[PDB]
Order: C-alpha cells, then structure tokens, then sequence
C-alpha cells in the first residue's frame, strides 16, 4: 500500500 | 538534518540536480518544467495533436489531477506546446485548460479510448467517477460542488488501478484497497444519481489490488497485481470471479503496477516494492523472463513505449526514471560501462528532486514523457537522440 504525502501549496516554484 | 547521514543525502539531492541542470543541453533534445498550483497523483496525455497553420508548435493535451491539504480538488485537462516570438517576460507554454470540481484528490485519471471526452477517475472514497468534461465549463463552480456524469459502485475503499478495455467500448476495470477488482459497462441503464453497480467483482486477492490493465488484443483477457506478491491473469468468459486463470508468485515484496506489451501479445511487465522490474511471458507465466534491477526504491509506474517494442520506462519513490531496452539485455559491456549499469538501461531521468506519482509517454511524438512529481513539477522531456541511436 501507499502513503500520501500531506501536500503542499506551490506559489510558482517547488512544495 | 540531525543524522549526518539524513544531512548529506538531502545535501547530495540538492547537489546531483544542479549538475541535472547543466548538463542538460547533454542528455535531452527538450526539457520543460512547470510547477502546478498543487501536486498531481495522475498523467495521461490524451490523443489529439492540434497542429496551428503557419506555426512552429503543435498543441498536445494531458489529463492532471490535484491533490490537496484543505483546498477544492480538480481534474485538470493541460495544453502543452510541442514543436511540429516564444520569450515570456521558458520555451513553449505549459497551461490549465480545463478545470472540473472534484470530491477529493485524483488519484488515477484515465480517458475512455473510444471517447477521449470520457475519463474515468479514483477517488479517495468508495465510488469511481466519471466525467464527460465536454458536458461541463472549462471554468469551475465556486459552489465547488463535484457533479460526475456517473457514479460507479462495488468497491468498499479507495484505490489507484484503473483501465478501459481499448476493443470493449465502456468496460472499465478498478483494483481497490479492499482487496477487489470492480467490472462495469458505463453503457448500462443508470440508476438513482447515475450510479451504475459492477458487472462483477474479482476477489481472486487477498492483499490491496494496486494495479489492474486489459490485455491490448484479447478483450476477454485482464492483469491485475497486489500486496499479496501475485500477478493474476482473468478470463472474463469464466464464470468464477473469485479464482484467476494464473496466479503468478511475481515478487518477493508488494506488486504496484503492470503494463501489456503494445506489440507482442504475450509479454508483460510488473513494478514492486522489490525494486524490480519482472518480464512475463502469458505461454509460460511459472518461469520469468528477466528481472529489471538497478531502482534504489519501491517501482510504483511501469508503462511501455508506444513507438518501439522493446522500449519500457519505470519510476518510483527513488525519484528517478528509468528507461529501459529489451534488445540490450545480455551485451557485453566494457568495464567502464558495466560500473554504471546493466546494458539493458538505456536513461536515468534525474529531473525530480521528489517521489514521481505518475508519467506517460506522449503517444504522438516519440520519446517525449511527461512526469509528475509529490513537490508539484510536471516535466515534459526527451532525451537526447544520440541515446537511442547509433
């Protein structure tokens, strides 16, 4: 099984 | 961080991806990068190549997802600009088309072949969605309510294993945490809120089904891969839906993925937690093939290439690509080849400095993929022609 990540929020670049 | 060995490799990341970068004009014939709003699970690009007169680009669509903490989640339908003034104040423009509400992330999204404006999607709930997306605005609601043109029920849990059957209009396999395999036929009498219940539900698994994919010329024929080290193959035409046809001990650790070869009927390939990659042959499924070996992680995505035979590409929580060449298998190397790798391996894609969710080989033109990474990158690349020449 996979876990999902707690996602980020991007502004224009990485996370 | 507070391991030496935690603050160098998070330093090495770092490190290998600014030489990624310059050595690029070396590696690829085309990289482009952009970062979504949020990360996408999901990438399949969709048919259709609409070639503008007069010029220099082709535009190409691909179908995203997101995958949000609090935030409204969508489906996502993106144009990009292939080559067949482009100075911003990088080099071909990457843009959200569509934007459609969704319950949830999107945890797989992919097109009906028979209807490319039909795409099917998992949830993190029980039901599987699908959306016409030419019955809805390419601007969303605010009300951020999720209207599917079908709710489609059997399953107990979310999952990620999703395929349409490409010689059976409308059939549509699932693969769940649940430990099932969900069948409908989307042409089937809707009832209540346009929920279709499944046609039939295999229960040949007794782990989380990670995977499930048709077999590309036998419409009776289906794969599917578990947690449970086995790799079964399903003849619809049998009326027992809780023993397979073949089970196959596959791995010796969780099986995430498989992919039928697009030219020979019989040759199948599976991704584990084993951080291999098992060849299979359908004639004799007790012995395998060969075992792809050199990913520093689990395999979560195996897809063949559309153009060439012996061609497949692997990605992982490695945060690497690899692409790999059937015809190599068994060549003699020199020493100073054999210290990068087996002869099989013919690219490493470094692009990600993240776990890549999901890739898919542009089915237009050769070479170029598409990946999606956790840190909300989505590159568009090929590799370099030298690499596949000669």
């Amino acid at each position: 099984a996979r876990t999902k990540q707690t996602a980020r929020k991007s502004t224009g670049g990485k996370a | 961080a507070e391991s030496f060995d935690d603050a160098v490799e998070e330093r090495v990341i770092n490190e290998e991806y600014k030489i990624w970068k310059k050595n690029t004009p070396f590696l690829y014939d085309l990289v482009m990068t952009h970062a979504l709003e949020w990360p996408s699970l999901t990438a399949q690009w969709l048919p259709d190549v609409t070639k503008q007169d007069g010029k220099d680009y082709s535009v190409h669509r691909l179908i995203l997802g997101t995958h949000t903490s609090d935030e409204q989640n969508h489906l996502l339908i993106a144009s990009v600009q292939l080559p067949s003034s482009h100075y911003d104040n990088v080099c071909g423009k990457i843009e959200i088309e569509i934007k459609i509400n969704h319950e949830g992330e999107v945890n797989r999204a992919r097109y009906m072949p028979q209807n490319a404006c039909v795409i099917a999607t998992k949830t993190p709930s029980s039901d599987v969605l699908v959306f016409d997306y030419t019955k809805h605005p390419s601007k969303p609601e605010p009300s951020g309510e999720c209207q599917p043109d079908l709710r489609l029920r059997g399953h107990q849990k979310e999952g990620y294993g999703l395929s349409w059957n490409p010689n059976l209009n409308g059939y549509l396999l699932s693969a769940s945490d649940d430990h099932t395999i969900c069948l409908w036929d989307i042409n089937a009498t809707p009832k209540e809120h346009r929920v279709i219940d499944a046609k039939n539900i295999f229960t040949g698994h007794t782990a989380v089904v990670e995977d499930v994919a048709w077999h590309l010329l036998h419409e009776s024929l289906f794969g599917s891969v578990a947690d449970d080290q086995k790799l079964m193959i399903w003849d619809t035409r049998n009326n027992n839906t809780s023993k397979p046809s073949h089970t196959v001990d596959a791995h010796t650790a969780e099986v995430n993925c498989l992919s039928f070869n697009p030219y020979s009927e019989f040759i199948l390939a599976t991704g584990s937690a084993d951080k291999t990659v098992a060849l299979w042959d359908l004639r004799n499924l007790k012995l395998k093939l060969h075992s792809f070996e050199s990913h520093k992680d689990e395999i979560f995505q195996v897809q063949w290439s559309p153009h060439n035979e012996t061609i497949l590409a692997s990605s992982g929580t490695d945060r690497r690509l690899h692409v790999w060449d059937l015809s190599k298998i068994g060549e003699e190397q020199s020493t100073e080849d054999a210290e990068d790798g087996p002869p099989e391996l013919l690219f490493i894609h470094g692009g990600h400095t993240a776990k890549i969710s999901d890739f898919s080989w542009n089915p237009n033109e050769p070479w170029i993929i598409c990946s999606v990474s956790e840190d909300n990158i989505m590159q568009v690349w090929q590799m370099a022609e030298n690499v596949y020449n000669d």
